[PDB]
DNA sequence: TCTCGTCCGCGCCACTCGTGTCCAGCGTCG
DNA sequence: CGACGCTGGACACGAGTGGCTTT
DNA sequence: TGCGGACGAGAC
């Protein structure tokens, strides 16, 4: 068969392709090049998705080694050059990418024929010279041909062959992966996506996330520049994120007034995340963050406030900004009464949740008792109390395992033989197993796309709870007053129904053994599987992580304690703190575990 | 088919380690009068114009003109093989592309033979129509070597001007700044040591100084060298050639 | 204001040319007395002090006392640029940022002009051997070539390295002396040693000074008017 | 128990450093009476021999002989302290440990001393017997370091071709052939610039030209070198010193 | 010194290539 | 003949790209 | 966003 490479593109190609609202956006002359495609030897297609992983720049022949495609790939290369996919060394009629092309020993020898200032050099400094050498000094000098075409002979006839994908079939197929990855190439999903076998429901369809073809280009162009952007953060080159986010701003600025926007802005916020505006104001989110990391916080304040009236793109992050708004505004910079005020917006705020609700208000207790905001007595005007009652402490010292196979060994000793450590994963998926028949369920229509979709787009959105209200408190209702057997026998069900089959919360490998997860549901009981798979249900964003990280449990006493454990230099974060006091409502033994 | 001979061959090997550097390969054209170059640097900046008459070539005979594009590099290490008192004579085949170096030793009793692939190329013209320069000057070779590759010691350019008081040299880098003063002496002997200097005009203009340093690698062929400028025109930078021949470089403006 | 002007511009040469490595940059402290430099080299088990009086410079004038810190790269490579007949002029002045080096030839030409930008208790040695320069230099840069350390004893230069040992006795009689006042069997590194060893043009014939823990010092003696020493600290 | 001396200490260096490449980690043997040692090169391609008669060098310890091992990059280290005109004396410890050479100066004011562990060494012994030569060539060695450095320079493979008349080198590469043919010199002189040439019959050979710059390295060393060439067998070039010693090396196609 | 808050850097492994650094062979000028 | 100046080859790094699961 | 390192300020 097909390598994995070749079978994951060829099964987002269907999956795509398979979508007849996602295909009329594409022209039918990207449609032609599509089955262009598919009119490919095995060998042809192999090369293609081959060379489409890599970057996009010129690539010498002589650096294109694939024994799994062919030994002499010459044949391959002239089909797909045949095809239209490749363009041979013959269009490589710039400088600046036959300058690119020659590695550095080759460069040097073009410096060295050339009489360049300084052969022995930097390959970019290099590359810049012979530009700025190509820019003039031929014009007048003792015919007119322009010494820029001597290098660029020169250079071509040293690189020798030398193909790159070519621009139009790899933007139509850049623009199909985006399709495709909408519901979710990825390196989880380049490899084994052929063989991961995806959940069963019935897919339907109503509104349309883009509406024609330019829309489909504006968001892709959107997310490639987004792309852009956290690659510069990842490389370090802030003052670049910092151009291409200012850049990124003044467009979204001139596309404000786009009449087609006012169609995105009906969309359901499950289906609303996937428009240019929610693309341009997660940019505008980068370039607050870049801004906190340049250290321009008052512009940065003035960024988030100007998010922050947007109700419309990106509400579910709203607190993520109030938070960052409130320490902006108090700790880096020493406002203090706009601080207040922007405390109180936040609490008021009903899209702030759980961790980032907490720190606001923790932020409001470190100003209401602060001498540096006596005078200000407002804080204490309403301030709806929220108190998360403290847990037990236990300590432990030793010192090649790991912290938490340490406190797992420590907690074994102490009587709790069975231990897990998966953090959230354990009661993920815990609460998948329990819940798959109305997470996946049918009638909630826009929310299953695709066929190779691990999870309904309901899922990270407070929609969830709103549109399987009734199914999902029926079973969260039936799980809170169920006999120990009757669990078991769900999840062993649900386990052998479906087994294998990936998904966004299940994770097949957290348990070693369906007897575990047997064991680990009779001990939970029925009160706190209830509780957290409610909390996991109504508002799955903002619950999802801060989970305590290790299940110890005795199978004979049925003694169970969800022990979060802290190394020698961590913090108790406000998502785990809320987590553990709500464990703690819950009837479960929660402590934390402080490792020296 | 053509014959050249020469008695001090080691004057055609200073030829050759003189456009090495400059042209890697370079037009070879033959005629009676004399066998000319006039050939161009890679980066389109600066020219060279080697002209040996058939004068000082004993038993010079061509039947007809000939290209003969010749790798400099190549024949510089062929020619790298004979000494510095073997005479030198070459043979060229009436089509064939192989060109024959042999060499006698000076008391003939060490005979060497060569021959090169003698890759063909295009044969492009450059006018360098004459022009009357201005402010010759006339030094010997050495000092103007030095004066060069002092000068290379600082900085990536050089500007000349001459005045009535001399010729000067100058060079500012980032590292520092210099700037050499020659003044005329008008030697009585005249023992290739005089840098007696015509005044025309007082122009002063700028070059590069890399391609100085590859132009001063002609020093051998002469003691003297004669350069020449005005406001607008190219340098030339002349080294004559035993009463025979002459080897010029013209540099274009730096700006 | 200040020039300072040096018909035998080779000495110049050929003590900067000394100083190329020993030392990144240094400053030429200058006063009526003359042109001194006490400088600290890179590493940091060696001292480099230079002097020169106000005699033998043709002109000589320091109305105030100029620390003149060159970078001795830039400034040995513009020494570069003068033949070893080459009068050599130094001038600063008082508020210049840069030192001008004026080159003419006593055949006088030709003159050039460059512009460069501006930027141990005392204790009698018990044993001093006055010996060419080229034989410690030799002596030197073999042992280095046979191993890393060298030990000096009372004369006999021995040196250990990880393929094998060597050992070479001297005599005394360009001649050699020694005082004899005292046996020392001392250490000392070779990268140090090798490094000053480029000064042997710099000075006929090199005193070296030993006794009991006091730190080697080498002395290259100009033919007048002034003298350089290098200090070691031994192992 | 082994003792060596030699007035004229610089041609032990230049024989040591002409063999400082063409074989690394060698064997010494020298029998109790008479020096002599051979090795095959690192190529297993060619050999090189030298014999130095005791009875030319000064003195002689009466002891037998012993390993000797000695390696020449660690002697070449050794010996590049030694002058070009001082005395050199060899001296062997037991236990075959070490082995010292000490250099005095003529002046006998600088003198010096030097010595030096030694290593595992293996003994080969090809001892190959030596078989008659055709072509026969005394030209100097100058002229052949020349000849090699120049053809190494335009080709990789030189051409014998030995006559009655003359020599002729010839050799080819991608930068065009090259042919060098010198004549009989025929002058009353007779110096070492002059070339002697006994023939019986051409022999014509193809010979590597690296290792006969690896050899020819040793021109230094004698004023003038004599080639042996003959079908089906390596190529003889072979060096005087003095007439108190003879430096061989056999060249295998 | 101790405690709390805040910021900064993270796919993964191997394979090749850019890069500044160091050592040994080379033409030379007193 | 040798010491000095010049220069190219060999070398430990860190950065960048590419392949990751036809089993 | 979720992890782990680090440093900086208030109170000793
Ligand atoms: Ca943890």
């Amino acid at each position: 068969g097909h390598p994995y490479y070749l079978r994951s593109f060829l099964v987002v190609l269907k999956t795509v392709l398979e979508n007849e609202d996602d295909m009329l956006l594409f022209d039918e002359q990207e449609k032609g090049i599509v089955t262009k495609f598919y009119q490919l030897s095995a060998t042809g297609q192999k090369l293609y998705v081959r060379l489409f992983q890599r970057k996009l720049s010129w690539i010498k022949m002589t650096k294109l080694e694939y024994e799994e495609i062919a030994l002499d790939l010459t044949p391959v290369i002239e089909e797909l050059t045949n095809a239209g996919f490749l363009q041979t060394e013959s269009e490589l009629q710039e400088l600046s990418e036959v300058l690119e092309l020659l590695s550095a020993p080759e460069l040097k020898s073009l410096a060295k024929t050339f009489h360049l200032v300084n052969p022995n050099g930097q390959k970019q400094q290099l590359v810049d010279a012979f530009l700025k050498l190509a820019k003039q000094h031929s014009v007048c000098t003792w015919n007119k041909p322009g010494i820029g075409a001597v290098i660029l002979k020169r250079a071509k006839a040293l690189a020798g062959q030398s193909v790159r994908i070519c621009k139009g079939p790899r933007a139509v197929f850049s623009r199909i992966l985006l399709l495709f990855s909408l519901t979710d190439l990825s390196t989880v999903l380049l490899v084994n996506l052929g063989r991961m076998e995806f959940p069963s429901y019935t897919i339907n369809r109503k509104t349309h996330i883009f509406q024609d073809r330019d829309d489909l280009i504006r968001y892709a162009a959107a997310t490639h520049m987004l792309s852009d952007i956290s690659s510069a953060m990842a490389n370090g080159n802030w003052e670049e994120a910092k151009e291409l986010a200012q850049c990124a701003k003044r467009d979204w600025n001139r596309l404000k007034n786009h009449p087609s926007l006012r169609c995105h802005e009906d969309l359901p916020l499950f289906l609303r995340c996937f428009t240019v505006g929610w693309i341009y104001t997660r940019i505008l989110s980068r370039f607050v963050e870049i801004l906190q990391r340049l250290h321009m916080y008052e512009e940065a304040v003035r960024e988030l406030e100007s998010l922050l009236s947007q109700r419309i793109y990106c509400p579910d992050s709203r607190g993520r900004w109030w938070d960052r708004l409130a320490l902006n505004l108090h700790q880096h910079l020493k406002r203090l009464e706009p601080t207040i005020k922007c405390i109180t917006e936040g609490l008021a705020d009903p899209e702030v949740r759980t961790g980032h609700r907490l720190s606001l208000y923790q932020r409001a207790v470190r100003l209401r008792e602060s001498p540096s905001c006596k005078k200000f007595k407002h804080l204490f005007q309403q301030l709806p109390e929220m108190a998360v009652q403290d847990v037990k402490h236990v300590t432990i010292t030793g010192r090649l395992c790991s912290v938490e196979e340490l406190a797992l060994a420590h907690y074994r000793r102490s009587g709790f033989d069975q231990g897990i450590h998966g953090e959230g994963s354990t009661f993920s998926t815990l609460y998948g197993l329990l819940l798959w028949d109305i997470i996946f369920m049918d009638g909630i229509p826009d929310v299953f796309r695709n066929a190779c979709q691990a999870f309904p787009l309901d899922l990270c959105t407070d929609s969830f709870f709103t549109s399987r209200r009734p199914a999902l408190e029926a079973r969260l209702q039936l799980i809170h007053d169920a006999p120990e057997e009757s669990l078991r026998a769900w999840v062993a069900a649900t386990w052998h129904e479906q087994e294998g089959r990936v998904a966004s919360l299940v994770s097949w490998d957290r348990f070693t053994s369906l007897q575990q997860a047997q064991d680990l549901v009779s001990c939970l009981g029925g009160p706190v599987l209830s509780g957290v798979c409610r909390h996991l249900a109504a508002d799955f964003r903002h619950c999802r992580g801060g989970l305590p990280d290790l299940v110890v449990w005795n199978s004979q006493s049925r003694h169970f304690k969800l022990v979060e454990v802290k190394g020698p230099n961590d913090r108790l974060s406000h998502k785990q703190m809320i987590w553990l006091a709500e464990l703690q409502k819950l009837g479960a033994e929660v402590e934390v575990c402080h490792v020296v | 088919m053509f014959e050249a001979r020469l008695v001090q061959g080691s004057i055609l090997k200073k030829v050759l380690e003189a456009l090495k550097d400059l042209i890697n390969e370079a037009c070879w054209d033959i005629s009676s009068s004399g066998v000319n170059l006039q050939s161009m640097d890679s980066s389109h900046v600066s020219l060279v114009q080697l002209t040996l008459r058939s004068e000082g070539f004993d038993t010079y005979r061509c039947d007809r003109n000939l290209a003969m594009g010749v790798n400099l590099t190549s024949m510089s290490k062929i020619l790298k093989c004979a000494g510095n008192e073997d005479i030198i004579t070459l043979r060229a085949e009436d089509n064939a592309d192989t060109l024959a170096l042999v060499f006698e030793a000076p008391n003939q009793e060490k005979v060497s033979d060569y021959e090169m692939k003698l890759m063909d190329l295009d044969v492009e013209q450059l006018g360098i129509p004459e022009q009357e320069y201005s402010c010759v000057v006339k030094m010997p070779s050495g000092e103007f070597a030095r004066i060069c590759r002092d000068l290379s010691h600082i900085g990536d350019a050089v500007v000349i001007s001459c005045a009535k008081d001399g010729v000067k040299f100058s060079a500012s880098g980032e590292l520092g700044n210099g700037n050499i003063k020659l003044s005329q002496t008008s030697n009585v002997d005249k023992e290739e040591e005089a840098v007696t200097i015509e005044m025309n005009e007082p122009v002063q203009l700028t070059f590069a100084l890399r391609y100085l340093n590859f132009f001063t690698k002609a020093t051998p062929l002469s003691s003297t060298v004669t350069l020449s400028m005005s406001a607008d025109v190219p340098l030339v930078v002349e080294y004559k050639i035993a009463d025979m021949g002459h080897l010029k470089y013209y540099l274009a403006p730096k700006i």
